[PDB]
């Protein structure tokens, strides 16, 4: 997003100039979905994905970078062991060993709060284990 | 006391050499790692047994395996043992074996029950495993040389149980997960071994060691004129004696029962009690820190008139055999069992073990034949059962008796070799036989048919310790002395 710092523009030139249209560069086509200066574009030679066209021509979902990250929801204060899950009754339980206790916990999935709520508990004397399967 | 006393197992290790290859080789990288281990199983000790296991020396094969090497841990051991009796003759409390054959048994190490102290029992067998893991084991088989086992009868009834629930406990069997902490009966057992007298040969303070002069290590060793150890925990015992390892000004100690607020105590004070009629009291030298060597009675005195006898500084009689076997609330029978039962029969009195055709025992003496209690339990606290407990039935008593084994090929079921049947008159082979059949020593003495001069007890060392007033080494003049 280099381009839009500046703010007032009519021309812009692009001929002969080489490029490696990747998903960071994508912007660039998705600026050119915004674009209305006088601007003729120029062929691009990159993955080999793209051949040899237009860059104002290309479609975002011609880059397929899909960015994954993870979001903290930290809510279980007891220690574990195993942690294994296993769909169930069209509910896919999450089952918990935790040590030193010989408690195994069972978490179901609800939308209230979009969470795992516990609803069963076993007991122990100090599980280690709680390989959950389901058969018939 | 004695228990409270700091105990220190001279141990040795012997390394055969698959580990040797498998740690590439190094000499020095398996020193090191003995010491790590040497270091972690004292860190164990330290937290409730007291006892300080120095690693005196240590041996490894470079070259290749000495003796025969078989997955059976009780035929490796005995070839260990063996081998140690015929080869190694340096003085240590226990000789322990790192196992490179990794023992195809379920248990981890194959150590004797109480056998520390012995010069044929001393010691035991680790297999090869990981530091921590070998270091358990080690543990594990120390523990089993000073008496300290899980206890099978209190382990059926619930009476005493691993306070490290989490995991179990290192008695047991080796979890991956190590626990930190003995159970009670482990103390118990121990304060039990040491007032029997056994582990009389862990109040001992090498001066050499595998570790270089370091200052604060708690022995004093080469290099070192004192030692308090860090001054941490210096404060609490020998603040004022040593410091740094060195002198405070005017001193004379840095640790010890026989100096007291960092100066020599009177002359003639007890720095350890006698534990029973088999252990000796031992009175400061008056100008040694430590405390006296530990002396016992010597192998073949009685702990009474005539029934029981001190070997090792053990005493033995038909009721203790009865008890260590059995358990306290049992008791050996009267002779009616043994007169009624030992003449003739299968499984009920027997001399030798022979199941086919079992030894007869003639009526001269029944007393070293089978081994006849009173209320013997469902289970002893070790062994186990060849078959069944035996059972038989004007006075009624109930009479019991049993095979309880053991790692060893010796049957603790039969009545253990010494046991008294009457004057200078105890077992051998399975059998009533005089002081002769021993050929025990006979100590410094003058008269005729006394020891030491009659007035006077022989130590274990076949050394004379005269009685108080008594400076002759043969106990024949008189010296009195304030």
């Amino acid at each position: 997003d280099i381009f839009k710092g500046l703010d007032s523009l009519t021309n812009v030139d692009l001929r002969g100039n080489s490029f490696n249209c990747d998903c960071k560069l994508k912007w660039l086509v998705e600026w050119l979905g915004h674009t209305n200066a006088t601007v003729e574009d120029i062929y691009c030679e990159g993955p080999p994905e793209y051949k040899k066209r237009k860059i104002n021509s290309l479609s975002s979902k011609d880059f397929d970078c899909i960015i994954t990250e993870f979001a903290k929801s930290q809510d279980l204060p007891y220690q574990s062991l195993s942690i294994d899950t296993f769909s169930y009754l069209n509910d896919e339980y999450v089952v918990i060993a935790q040590p030193f206790t010989g408690k195994c916990i069972f978490l179901e999935w609800d939308h209230v709060e979009k969470t795992f709520r516990n609803y069963d508990n076993i007991t122990g004397t100090s599980t280690v284990v709680c390989k959950p399967i389901v058969i018939e | 006391n004695v228990e409270e006393e700091t105990k220190y197992i001279e141990l040795m290790i012997v390394n055969d050499h698959l580990m040797f290859k498998k740690h590439r080789l190094s000499v020095v990288h398996t020193n090191t790692y003995a010491k790590s281990v040497v270091n972690m199983a004292d860190l164990i000790y330290k937290d409730q047994l007291k006892t300080r296991i120095v690693l005196v020396a240590m041996e490894t094969w470079a070259t290749d395996n000495k003796f025969a090497i078989s997955e059976n841990p009780l035929i490796t051991l005995r070839e260990f043992m063996k081998y140690r009796r015929d080869f190694i003759k340096e003085k240590s409390d226990a000789v322990h074996l790192f196992s490179g054959s990794q023992f195809e048994s379920s248990r981890s190490g194959a150590a004797y029950i109480g056998g520390i102290c012995s010069l044929l029992k001393g010691g035991g067998v680790n297999e090869f495993g990981k530091t921590d893991l070998m270091a358990v084991t080690l543990a594990q088989s120390l523990a089993h040389n000073i008496g300290i086992i899980s206890d099978k009868r209190k382990l059926a009834s619930g009476e005493c149980k691993c306070e490290d629930t989490w995991s179990g406990c290192i008695m047991g069997d080796t979890g991956y997960y190590l626990p930190k902490k003995f159970t009670q009966c482990n103390i118990e057992e121990y304060h039990d071994f040491l007032n029997s007298g056994g582990g009389a040969c862990l109040f001992n303070k090498p001066s050499k060691l595998l570790d270089p002069p370091e200052c604060g290590n708690g022995f004093i060793e080469t290099g070192e004129e004192c030692d308090c150890g860090t001054p941490a925990e210096c404060v609490l015992e020998g603040a004022e004696c040593c410091k740094k390892c060195t002198l405070t000004q005017d001193s004379q100690c840095s640790d010890g029962l026989c100096c007291k607020k960092c100066k020599f105590q009177p002359m003639g004070t007890v720095c350890r009690e006698a534990v029973n009629d088999c252990d000796i009291r031992e009175t400061c030298s008056g100008n040694s820190s430590q405390c006296a060597p530990n002396i016992h009675k010597m192998d073949g005195y009685s702990c009474d008139g005539v029934q029981g006898i001190c070997f090792g500084g053990r005493c033995k009689t038909r009721d203790r055999q009865c008890k260590y076997i059995w358990g306290q609330k049992v008791t050996a029978s009267d002779k009616y069992c043994y007169e009624k039962l030992n003449i003739e029969g299968t499984e009920k009195g027997n001399c030798g073990k022979d199941k086919d055709t079992w030894i007869q025992c003639n009526k001269r003496d029944v007393l070293c034949g089978y081994l006849l209690c009173t209320n013997i339990g469902n289970i002893p606290r070790l062994g186990e059962l060849d078959g069944e407990i035996t059972s038989t039935l004007g006075r009624t008593l109930n009479c019991s008796g049993g095979h309880v084994k053991l790692e060893e090929d010796v049957d603790l079921g039969y009545v253990e070799d010494g046991t008294p049947c009457g004057p200078q008159m105890m077992c051998l082979e399975h059998r009533c036989l005089p002081v002769a059949s021993f050929n025990f020593s006979t100590c410094l003495s003058s008269k005729e048919g006394t020891i030491c001069s009659g007035n006077g007890v022989c130590s274990n060392e076949l050394k004379c310790v005269c009685n108080r007033h008594w400076i002759g080494s043969d106990c024949n003049t008189y010296f009195p002395h304030n």
